[PDB]
C-alpha cells in the first residue's frame, strides 16, 4: 500500500539551510528585470501619448499657414 | 516522530488523518508546469 | 358588531405550547382578513429574510389588529379592533414599558429581538411572532433610529477607511429611556421597502429644501452671537459654511408666506407619512391591574 | 480535558477493551499528535468500568429530561442491575 | 452624462476643477469580476509623495455613451494637485481611484493621459442647475475622444466640452516622474524585510517545520517536492505585484476596527494570479471550528503557497503540506500611517 506520514507537530520539513539565501537574490534579479520591462512599456506608451501633443500643436500652427 | 498510514475518513478531531485531511497533489501536472514555467523564467531574463 | 372571531387550526396544539399561549393572553395580534398561516407576523417576518422592520410594519399597518382572549386546544379565539369600542390591554411584553403618563399606545414589530415575542407552534409548520406595544414617543424614536441605522450602515460601509463600524452600533445603541436602556436588533441591509421609504423621504426632503425660510437663519445667527442656548449646544458656538452662505441676501415679507404655506402642506404630508401604523389613544389606564383601556384612535 | 462517555454493549470485558481501543483509535493519535507524552505517566488513555447488566431487548429507550427552561435528550435504561467493577485501563 | 453634472457641484468643495470621463467595460473587467462595483479619489504625487484627503466621485454604470461604437461605464476624476494657480501641470503624475459598491478594484491614471486628450477632443422661484442646462445643448460626437492608457493598454474615453470658465481655464494650462517607481519599491521593500524575518526565524531555530496546521503527507513528499524545493519561496517576492489588494495591508487597515486572520495565497509555479486579501472569520456562527475547517482546507492546498497575517502584528507563511514558519510583522509606524492614509482616513 501507499504510506502517508500522519500529521504530528514534530513532523519536520526536509532540512533547508542552503535553500533561501540564493533564492532571494535570484528573486530580486528576476524582480528588477520584471520592473524595468514594465518601465520600458510604460515609457513606450508615455512617448506615444506625448508625441501626439506636438503634432496637435503643429496642426494648430497650420492654422496660420491657411491665411498666409 | 512520525508514523505512516494508508487511510481513514472524516473525524471531528483536528489532528487525525482522513480523506479530508489529505492534500490533493499531482506530481506530473506540477512538474510539467514547473518545467514550462522554468522555460518562461529563462525567457524572462533575456529581454533586458 | 361581532368580535368573537375564532381561528381554526388543523393539528393538535400540544401542552408545551398551551402553557405559553395562555401566558400570552391580552396581547395584540394582527389578522389576515381562519387558515393556520398568515394569522400573526411570521408570514412576513421569517428566518430566511433580513429583519427589515418596514415590510412587517407595512403588514401591521395595512391589515387590522386583534386581541387574544382565549386559547383552547385545536382552536383559538380572537377579538377584533373595530373603532368606537374600549379595549382592555394588559402589558404582557418582555421589554417592559411603564405607562405612567398613559400616552397614546402604539403597535410595533418585535425590533427588540424575535425571541421575546415569538411563540413556537409545533402543531403546524408555522411560527407566530407578537407585535410590540409601547407608547407613542418611544415608538417614533424607534422609527427614527431604525431608519437612521438603515441609511447609515451603508454609508459607514461605503468609506474605505472603515475604522469605526461599531460607532453607530453604540451611538444609536439602546433606546433612549430614563429608568432603563433597552438595546434593540439592528439589520445590516435595509431591504427593498425600507429603501423605498427612504426614497420617498428623500423626495420630500429635497423638495422642501428648495424653500428655506431665511428669517430663522438671522435668529439662529443672533443666538450664536448672543449667549449659547442649551438647545444650541449641537453647534458648540460655530457657524457652518452653509448657514453662513445662505445669508448673503436680504429678509423680506414676500417669500415668507408662500414658503410657510408650502411648508404647512408638506409638513402635514410628512405627518401623514409619520402617522404610520395603527395607534391607540389611551384613557384611564389602571396601573394596579396593568390594564390600559383604549379605543382605536 | 477529560471526557466521561457511556457505552452499552452485549459482549464480554475481554471484548470491550479491544473494541473500545478500536473506538478510541483516532483519539489516541490525536492526543499524541498535539502533545508529546514527555513523561512516563501520560501514557494511560483513561479507563473503563462495567456499571452492571440489563436486558438486551428492551434496553435504552430514548426519552427527554426537562428542566424549567430547556430540555436535553437522555437515554432511559430500564430495569438496571447495578454492579460496579474496578477500573480497567484503555491505553 | 448624468454623473458629469452629479459630482460637478458636490466635489467642488474639495476640488476646483472636475474632469468627465468614460471607462470601457473591457478594460476594467480585469479589475473586478462580474462588474460588482457601482468611488474615492486619492491623487498621489510623483516627487511630493505626502498624503492627501480623499474625495468622493459619483459614478453610475450600465449606461452607454452617446457613441454606439463602445458601451461602458461612467466616471469622473478630480484634479487638485496643482497648488494655487492650476496653470502648471505636473507631468508623469498619477491619479488613483477607489471605485466600489460594497471596496473592490483600483484604477490609476496619469495626468498626462488626461490633459493631452482634453485639449485633443476640442414668491420664490425654483433653483435651476445652470450646469445641467449648459450641458444639454452640446450633445455632440466630438466631445468624446479616445485616449490610450499607459497602465493598461486600452483606450480611455474622456468627455470634455466647451461648457464654462471652469473647463475654460483647463485647456489653457501647460507646464515644463517616479510616481509608480515608489509603490513597487515600497512593497518589495516590505516583502524583503518579511522574507528576512522568516530567514532569521528559520535561522535561530533549526531548519525545521513546526506544522501549526495538520494535514497528512505522503512518503514521496521529498521526491515530488525536491530537496530544499523553495522555488515558490524564491519567486514569492516577485509574484507580489499588488499590495493594496494583498492581505498584507488588510491587517493594518483592520487594527482600529477586533483581530481576525488574512491570507495571501499564490500557485506553486505560475498557475494564475490566484488570490489576494481574503478573510478568516471567527465572528459569524461558523465559529472557531468553522475557521478551523477553512484553515485545514487551506493547508490541504497542494498546489499553492500561503502567507498569513494577523491583525495584532504577526505574520505566517504556510507551505503546501501544512508546514509553517513563524515571523514578525512590525514596521515603522510612519509607514502604518502612510498605508492608512493611502487606503482611507487615519
Amino acid at each position: 500500500p501507499e504510506l502517508m506520514w500522519a500529521p504530528s507537530l514534530r513532523n519536520s520539513l526536509r532540512v533547508s539551510p542552503e535553500a533561501l539565501e540564493l533564492a532571494e537574490r535570484e528573486a530580486e534579479r528576476a524582480r528588477s528585470e520584471r520592473w524595468d520591462r514594465c518601465a520600458q512599456v510604460l515609457k513606450n506608451r508615455l512617448l506615444r501619448v506625448e508625441l501626439d501633443g506636438i503634432m496637435r500643436d503643429h496642426l494648430a500652427r497650420a492654422e496660420e499657414i491657411r491665411q498666409d | 516522530d512520525p508514523a505512516r498510514l494508508p487511510r481513514d475518513t472524516g473525524p471531528e478531531l483536528m489532528w487525525a488523518p482522513s480523506l479530508r485531511n489529505s492534500l490533493r497533489v499531482s506530481p506530473e501536472a506540477l512538474e510539467l508546469a514547473e518545467r514550462e514555467a522554468e522555460r518562461a523564467r529563462s525567457e524572462r531574463w533575456d529581454r533586458c | 358588531m361581532d368580535l368573537k372571531v375564532v381561528v381554526s387550526l388543523s393539528s393538535r396544539l400540544y401542552t408545551d405550547e398551551i402553557a405559553k399561549m395562555q401566558q400570552r393572553i391580552g396581547c395584540i395580534l394582527p389578522l389576515a382578513s381562519q387558515n393556520v398561516q398568515g394569522l400573526g407576523l411570521g408570514q412576513v417576518y421569517s428566518l430566511e429574510t433580513v429583519p427589515d422592520y418596514v415590510s412587517m410594519y407595512n403588514y401591521l399597518s395595512d391589515c387590522t389588529l386583534a386581541v387574544l382572549d382565549e386559547v383552547s386546544v385545536d382552536s383559538l379565539i380572537l377579538t377584533k379592533i373595530v373603532p368606537g369600542q374600549t379595549y382592555a390591554i394588559k402589558n404582557k411584553y418582555q421589554p417592559f414599558f411603564q405607562w405612567h403618563g398613559t400616552g397614546s399606545l402604539s403597535v410595533m414589530p418585535p425590533v427588540f429581538g424575535r425571541e421575546h415575542a415569538t411563540v413556537k407552534l409545533e402543531s403546524n409548520d408555522v411560527d407566530i411572532v407578537f407585535p410590540m406595544v409601547l407608547p407613542t414617543p418611544i415608538a417614533e424614536e424607534v422609527l427614527q433610529k431604525i431608519l437612521l441605522f438603515n441609511v447609515y450602515s451603508r454609508v459607514v460601509m461605503q468609506a474605505p477607511g472603515n475604522a469605526d463600524m461599531l460607532d453607530v452600533h453604540m451611538h444609536l445603541g439602546s433606546v433612549s429611556y430614563l429608568g432603563h436602556h433597552y438595546e434593540l436588533a439592528l439589520p445590516e441591509v435595509p431591504g427593498p421597502l425600507g429603501l423605498a421609504l427612504l426614497d420617498n423621504l428623500s423626495l420630500y426632503f429635497c423638495i422642501m429644501v428648495t424653500l428655506l425660510p431665511r428669517a430663522s437663519m438671522r435668529l439662529v445667527r443672533g443666538l450664536i452671537r448672543h449667549e449659547h442656548h442649551d438647545l444650541l449646544n449641537l453647534f458648540q458656538e460655530m457657524v457652518p459654511d452653509e448657514i453662513a452662505r445662505i445669508d448673503l441676501d436680504d429678509l423680506s415679507v414676500a417669500d415668507d408666506l408662500s414658503r410657510m404655506r408650502v411648508m404647512m402642506t408638506y409638513l402635514q404630508s410628512l405627518a401623514s407619512l409619520f402617522n404610520l401604523g395603527p395607534r391607540l389613544a389611551t384613557a384611564a389606564y389602571s396601573q394596579e391591574t396593568l390594564t390600559a383601556t383604549c379605543w382605536l384612535r | 480535558g477529560p471526557r466521561f462517555t457511556f457505552f452499552q454493549s452485549s459482549r464480554g470485558h475481554c471484548q470491550i477493551m479491544n473494541i473500545l481501543r478500536i473506538y478510541y483509535s483516532p483519539s489516541i493519535m490525536h492526543r499524541y499528535a498535539v502533545v508529546q507524552p514527555l513523561h512516563i505517566e501520560e501514557l494511560t488513555f483513561g479507563a473503563v468500568a462495567c456499571l452492571g447488566t440489563f436486558s438486551a431487548t428492551d434496553g435504552w429507550r430514548r426519552s427527554a429530561f426537562n428542566y424549567r427552561g430547556s430540555s436535553l435528550p437522555v437515554v432511559e435504561i430500564d430495569s438496571f442491575y447495578s454492579n460496579v467493577s474496578d477500573w480497567e485501563v484503555i491505553l | 452624462m448624468d454623473v458629469h453634472i452629479d459630482n460637478q457641484v458636490l466635489s467642488g468643495l474639495g476640488t476646483p476643477l472636475l474632469v468627465h470621463l468614460f471607462v470601457p467595460d473591457t478594460v476594467m473587467a480585469e479589475l473586478c469580476p462580474n462588474r460588482v462595483p457601482n468611488a474615492w479619489c486619492q491623487t498621489l504625487f510623483s516627487d511630493r509623495t505626502g498624503l492627501t484627503r480623499v474625495c468622493r466621485v459619483f459614478a453610475a454604470r450600465g449606461m452607454l455613451p452617446g457613441r454606439p461604437s463602445h458601451r461602458g461605464t461612467f466616471t469622473s476624476v478630480p484634479v487638485y494637485c496643482d497648488e494655487g494657480l492650476p496653470e502648471l501641470y505636473n507631468p508623469f503624475h498619477v491619479a488613483a481611484l477607489r471605485f466600489y459598491d460594497e471596496l473592490v478594484g483600483e484604477l490609476q491614471i496619469y495626468y498626462l493621459s488626461l490633459f493631452e486628450g482634453a485639449k485633443r477632443a476640442l414668491l420664490s422661484r425654483v433653483p435651476v442647475s445652470f450646469s445641467k442646462t449648459r450641458r444639454a445643448i452640446r450633445e455632440s460626437r466630438a466631445l468624446v475622444r479616445g485616449i490610450a492608457h499607459i497602465f493598461s493598454p486600452h483606450a480611455l474615453y474622456v468627455v470634455t466640452y466647451p461648457e464654462l470658465s471652469a473647463q475654460g481655464r483647463l485647456h489653457r494650462m501647460t507646464a515644463v516622474l517616479g510616481a509608480p517607481e515608489r509603490e513597487f519599491r515600497f512593497l518589495i521593500s516590505v516583502a524583503l524585510r518579511i522574507s528576512a524575518s522568516f530567514r532569521e526565524k528559520l535561522a535561530m531555530q533549526a531548519w525545521t517545520a513546526q506544522q501549526e496546521i495538520p494535514v497528512v503527507i505522503p512518503t514521496s513528499y521529498s521526491r515530488i517536492y525536491k530537496n530544499s524545493d523553495l522555488i515558490r519561496e524564491a519567486f514569492f517576492t516577485v509574484q507580489t505585484r499588488v499590495s493594496w489588494e494583498s492581505c498584507w495591508v488588510k491587517a493594518t487597515i483592520s487594527n482600529a476596527p477586533d483581530a481576525c486572520l488574512w491570507i495571501d495565497s499564490h500557485p506553486l509555479y505560475e498557475e494564475g494570479a490566484s488570490a489576494w486579501g481574503k478573510v478568516i472569520d471567527s465572528r459569524p456562527p461558523g465559529g472557531l471550528v468553522g475557521a478551523a475547517s477553512q484553515l485545514v482546507a487551506l493547508g490541504t492546498d497542494g498546489h499553492c503557497v500561503h502567507l498569513a497575517t494577523t491583525s495584532d502584528g504577526q505574520a505566517f507563511l504556510v507551505l503546501p503540506g501544512g508546514f509553517v514558519i513563524k515571523g514578525q510583522l512590525a514596521l515603522t509606524p510612519e509607514e502604518r500611517g502612510y498605508i492608512l492614509a493611502r487606503h482611507g482616513i487615519r
